[PDB]
């Protein structure tokens, strides 16, 4: 499962005890995570799923589903 | 650390204790002179006089605890007499101890001759 | 694959911005700091100022100071050896401490074969010396007092501030070992009343094969040159100066003296993890040192009934140090921790851990599980757990030596 | 104003001088053909104008300058008697002041060879 | 400066997680962490820049030690497997 | 732009392949070489000995006879203070020459601080001493004979071999400082029938700050330590042993004894060509040492009524070196070429060319052109050479000296 | 082998003159073609199997040493312009 | 070497030599104690007594060239009086030299020194 | 010139005194000598005209009318 993984490493990153990463919370505001903890998220997704996302998708990335999104479709 | 050594300390043979009261068994327990190391080796010796268990629990180093442990099964099988011609340049030659940890096998040859003449002490009249 | 590393207190790996440093000089810049008449010896001279003030900065000293050599056993022998021969018409007789390094001792037992006379200090149990026992061992015709700041063995620190006013008082020359201070803890010359230090690069995370002494210069310490040759480093030091060497001292200094309070908190708080966690799954565990004046990053603990040697074999993983006997060359037994008045066998159990700039977590508890499954394991073979277990006291047996 | 000194030369020979205040002790060393090197003509950059000052009259000098000390340290033989003969003028609390010339300098003559006078 | 910022702190994790040696790895990542977190609430431009170029030299230096530790490069430790 | 380099008895550039073979023990294999009981020490202690053996296997000894230092400062040091305090109590006379090297000329002198009658044999017009001079020297009480296997300053090679066999027919240890030698010409301890030897490693294309000293096993020679401390190399130089830097030294003379005769044949090719091309443009130029006993690669040459520092500042970018007294920190004159009987104004005039490993035909002709220009430029400039092209001769003038 | 011999030649005389010193590159280009026609008519297979095993081994020190020099470079000499 | 005795020894001024069998011409040649160096200044002056022309030949350092070439720039102008203040410190400030180089200007001055007495005494009835 | 400087390098690399280069001299038969030297030719010729000569192409480049061709068909 993709985004099980994805919700994983977000859990993982940010330390929210695997069950406040739903569909719709965001990284700033709902989660606890500043500028640092979403550039260190988006390399620990990097990592797992092989891939280099570039800068314009990387600030897109600003949410659990837009994350899911770009996995799923990359 | 050379590789006999490393086996005897890594898989040591005979780790234990056997009952101290019984007639036919021998507890000797040896300290070295210039470093720390104790040694207790006892042995079981049947009516035949074979020895047919030998055990021994070492508080030293690797070195020490490998000719502990091979002087044990080596112990095992053999006679009082034939146990007593074990010496500790065998035991060194077999390790291949340098000289360095030469105290080892003397330490162990000490345990041997210290259980053998625990055990006849035991069986005088 | 690799052990983990955790023998800081031996030596060090070398710092990527040190090492970083060197290069330029390892490749291109390979003049003589002492060639007078080019740009290759001019460039090499001017990096080795550089280096100076490096170093300087570092222990609050004047660059005109400093001396470098060939690592902190040539600075203590410079010390105390030059020291006492160079003020030999008055003086005769040194202090020094029961605990000090091997150097430091050895300088001092040749001085003794030469006609000087030499007081070895005691320590209370704690490890630190006593104030009045250095005041009433001072003579009038007493040279200098070496006493070092932090303890290789068991991470004890020493009232060094104390000893340098007691001895700025009795008009004695006041020199510390400082070879695993530096860098670690603050040291200012100045404010202690020190007049010579030795410094050690491969301690601090620099290179080995260097070293420095500071030397003060007001008012003037005086030192007999005991390397003859063409006069370089103010006529205190002959030879050629390695300047990539020196360079990579220098860069050292600066990044300790950059990284100091970052490091020592990360270090606290991992030696108490250390040294908790040990202590709360193993029995009979004693630490060597009194924690109140100790340098976290060296912990020598004790394992009752388990000898040292057999459990760094099981560690095999993990490199560390121990102080028994069976560990030396020569059947040595531990004369610090025999002077901390370690009962004999306690002293053949010692362990010492090192925590340093590159120790992680993860390393810390890797070894902690690791010990603590090997120390079970070695005292089920222990024939003195055995008689612990058994009630029977180890002081009244009679063992059958020989 | 005559300030009487002795040099003892390397040879162990006294030589007896009747000086001035404020005379030189190199320039004074060197008028009465005491080989005193002396090389940098009290620049203080040789330190080859080292000499021992009699203990009667060491604390009587006034105490060196750290220039002096720096100097000092590259000369062999140092003791804590020493001072640069360069920097030591005359006056009338010298009197009976005796240098003793080291046996060596810092320049290496272990060949025998002693510089012409400067 | 916060784009500049945050590309320089991206360049330095990503160069650093390049490191072959396992102490050098780990302490630079921790490191860079610890510092870009300990100054995130600097304010005077003058102190900002000087950290900035401070970085830069910093993220030199790591490139430069991790192509030569992959150069000359050993075994993983224990703890790796 | 940066100056050429022709400095090459000053100190070398670091051999890329001895920096390949260092960087490993700079990056991952740090541990200290000393520690006994794990693997980095393990590793470590098996680098230095493989070192050991690529010195022993240079030089024609036993591995076991090679003791590491910081550099041939302290192996002569070594050599000359621990022979003459080993056998103080029948020995008391030591026997050096008046063109050795600072280092070992300075030990010599404090030795006669201490109590010892020491000898410096003159020596030929040539450089060479006299082998009827030395034999009539040799006293009863004598303990060892200095003498260098190469000059660093003119580059004229003693007898080494002779010097041995005499002095081992009177029993008297000898000693050779080869620091310009080793890997430059052949050198066999046992065919020289050498005692003891001291080795450099920046002068072979290694480190700086390391070294070697070769010290005979059969019939045994002893030494007394100068520096205290564990017991480190034999018990002769305390010390952690800087693995890195042994390293470099081992296999910088592995290169050196695979490279020499090419090296030799190449060097003694650009010798003859720039010696001959100097001499062929420039009349009043006169070479400092006999030819017939000389080494190629360092090349000392007059350049009359021109002063050595005046012509190394017209050569800007050219690193070279001279023995003018007024390039000396302390205005030192060239006891060296005082020594082969140069008038001081030839030897206020010297410069010394330095021809390597890695000299180029390029650089020597354009030192070349560079100097002739220049020596020409400065003798218009000559009050010397104007007075000697006016046939006033020089020795008959009364200069007005203040 | 002539077309592996001939190939390790080019190989290596194409990366010696990358080296950034003066110094290093011309001895390196040198000392290549010295041995390479030293030992141009050697006819035991084992002496020319031991040759270029050293060849290989010799390459790859002229490579980690020519990176690194680049890494650290300096200005060239006066008789290079 | 400080940037000023490059530029004099770069751009000597003033090297040659005057007839020194002339009336109004001196001459001064003088040697250090402590090295080689060996410097010849010579000077012409007129009727007026000034000096108009001044010429130098140094064999030395660098440094002396430099407090040579100096000196004549410097006594080029001035009177026998104005010449005879120069001094040896005034020189050593403006090339800067370091205390091991003062035997320079000490000897530059000895050379002006010399120059002015030997204009004197060849100006002696 | 193309002909004319791969003439000139011809003429460096081998010492022919610059007469001896032509239109049809080999490289091994005609001009004095061996591959080692072919080859350091060749990248002679390839460090003044910047190129990279393949190794099929570089041997093929025998005589001075094949460096010359191939110079100035690439
Ligand atoms: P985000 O919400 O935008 O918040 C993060 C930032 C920093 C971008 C934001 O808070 C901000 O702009 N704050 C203003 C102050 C600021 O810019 N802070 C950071 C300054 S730059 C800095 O701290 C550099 C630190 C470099 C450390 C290098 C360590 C190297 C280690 C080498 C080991 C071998
Ligand atoms: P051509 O007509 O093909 O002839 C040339 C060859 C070599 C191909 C031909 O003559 C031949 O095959 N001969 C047989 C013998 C042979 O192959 N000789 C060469 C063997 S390989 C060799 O000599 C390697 C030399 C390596 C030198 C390393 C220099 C390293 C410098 C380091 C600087 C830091
Ligand atoms: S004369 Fe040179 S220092 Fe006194
Ligand atoms: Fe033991
Ligand atoms: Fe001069």
């Amino acid at each position: 499962t993709i985004e099980e993984r994805v919700k994983k490493i977000i859990g993982e990153q940010l330390g929210v005890k695997q069950e406040e990463v739903t569909n719709n919370a965001s990284f700033v505001e709902d989660l606890g995570a500043d500028s640092l903890d979403t550039v260190e998220l988006v390399m620990a997704l990097e990592e797992e799923f092989d891939t280099e996302i570039p800068d314009e998708e990387a600030e897109k990335i600003t949410t659990v589903q837009a994350a899911i999104d770009y996995i799923n479709g990359h | 650390y050379h590789k006999k050594v490393v086996d005897h300390y890594e898989n040591p043979r005979n780790v234990g204790s056997l009952d101290k009261t019984s007639k036919n068994v021998g507890t000797g327990l040896v300290g070295a002179p210039a470093c720390g190391d104790v040694m207790k080796l006892q042995i079981q010796v049947d009516e035949k006089g074979k020895i047919v268990d030998a055990r021994f629990k070492t508080f030293g180093c690797g070195s020490a605890i490998a000719s502990s442990s091979l002087a044990t099964e080596w112990v095992k099988g053999k006679t009082v007499e034939e146990a007593l011609t074990i010496k500790n340049t065998d035991i060194a030659k077999e390790l291949c101890l340098p000289p360095v940890k030469l105290h080892c096998s003397m330490l162990a040859e000490d345990a041997i001759k210290a259980a053998l003449a625990d055990y006849k002490l035991k069986q005088e009249p | 694959l690799r052990p983990l590393y955790m023998d800081v207190q031996a030596t060090t790996p070398l710092d990527p911005r040190v090492l970083d440093a060197m290069l330029p000089y390892l490749i291109n810049y390979y003049g003589n700091p002492h060639s007078r008449t080019h740009a290759y010896g001019w460039e090499s001279e001017a990096a080795m100022e550089r280096a100076r003030q490096q170093v300087a900065s570092l222990i609050g000293a004047d660059p005109r100071e400093i001396i470098f050599t060939s690592g902190a056993t040539e600075s203590n022998n410079i010390a105390i050896k030059g020291v006492a021969r160079f003020y030999r018409s008055r003086k005769k007789h040194l202090i020094t401490t029961q605990t000090e390094h091997k150097c430091v001792l050895d300088s001092c037992r040749s001085l003794e074969a030469e006609g000087f006379q030499v007081t070895y200090l005691p320590v209370q149990k704690s490890g630190i010396i006593d104030l009045k026992e250095l005041e009433a061992a001072i003579q009038p015709d007493t040279s200098l007092v070496s006493v070092m700041t932090v303890n290789n063995e068991i991470g004890v620190k020493q009232p060094i501030a104390e000893i340098g006013r007691i001895c700025s008082s009795r008009k004695v020359y006041f020199h510390t070992d400082a070879a695993q201070a530096v860098g670690k803890i603050p040291l200012d010359v100045n404010d202690m009343k020190i007049d010579l230090m030795s410094i050690s690069g491969h301690k601090i995370y620099g290179p080995k094969g260097v070293g420095a002494i500071y030397i003060r210069r007001r008012p003037r310490v005086r030192v007999e040159a005991l390397q003859s040759g063409g006069g370089q480093e103010r006529g205190m030091r002959s030879g050629t100066v390695p300047t990539p060497l020196v360079v990579g001292l220098g860069a050292a200094c600066e990044v300790a003296q950059q990284e100091m309070e970052y490091d020592h908190k990360r270090i606290s708080k991992l030696s108490e993890r250390l040294i908790q966690n040990i202590m709360k799954s193993l029995p009979d565990v004693v630490m060597n040192g009194d924690p109140k004046h100790h340098y976290p990053g060296c912990i020598n603990l004790s394992f009752a009934y388990v000898e040292g040697e057999s459990l760094l074999m099981a560690l095999k993983d993990v490199a560390l140090s121990s102080g028994s006997a069976c560990t030396s060359a020569s059947l040595e037994p531990s004369y610090v921790l025999r002077a901390i008045g370690t009962d004999e066998d306690l002293a053949h159990s010692s362990i010492r851990f090192g925590i340093g700039r590159f120790t992680t977590e993860e390393e810390v508890d890797y070894t902690v599980e690791k010990c603590i499954q090997h120390v079970k394991r070695l005292r089920e073979m222990s024939p003195l757990w055995e008689m612990v277990q058994d009630g029977i006291d180890l002081k009244s047996i009679k063992w059958t030596q020989h | 104003d005559v300030v009487n000194v002795v040099f003892v030369d390397r040879s162990g020979q006294r030589i007896p001088v009747s000086g001035r205040v404020g005379d030189n002790v190199l320039h004074l060393a060197q008028r009465h053909g005491v080989d005193l090197e002396g090389a940098c003509e009290a620049s203080l950059a040789c330190s080859t104008c080292h000499v021992y000052v009699s203990e009667d009259h060491l604390d009587l000098l006034p105490p060196p300058e750290e220039r002096e000390d720096d100097m000092l340290d590259m000369a062999p033989l140092l003791q804590e008697n020493s001072r640069l003969g360069c920097q030591i003028v005359l006056t009338p609390e010298l009197e009976g002041a005796e240098f003793t010339l080291p046996k060596i300098t810092r320049n290496f003559y272990v060949d025998g060879h002693v510089p012409k006078p400067h | 400066s916060r784009a500049q910022v945050l590309a320089l702190y991206r360049a330095m994790l990503r160069e650093s997680k390049r490191f072959s040696a396992y102490n050098y790895r780990t302490y630079a990542v921790r490191r860079i962490r610890d510092a870009f977190r300990e100054n995130k609430n600097v304010k005077d431009p003058v102190e900002i820049q000087t950290l900035v170029n401070k970085a830069k030299r910093d993220l030199g230096v790591i490139r430069r030690q991790v192509h030569i530790g992959q150069l000359y490069s050993t075994d993983k430790l224990i703890i790796e497997n």
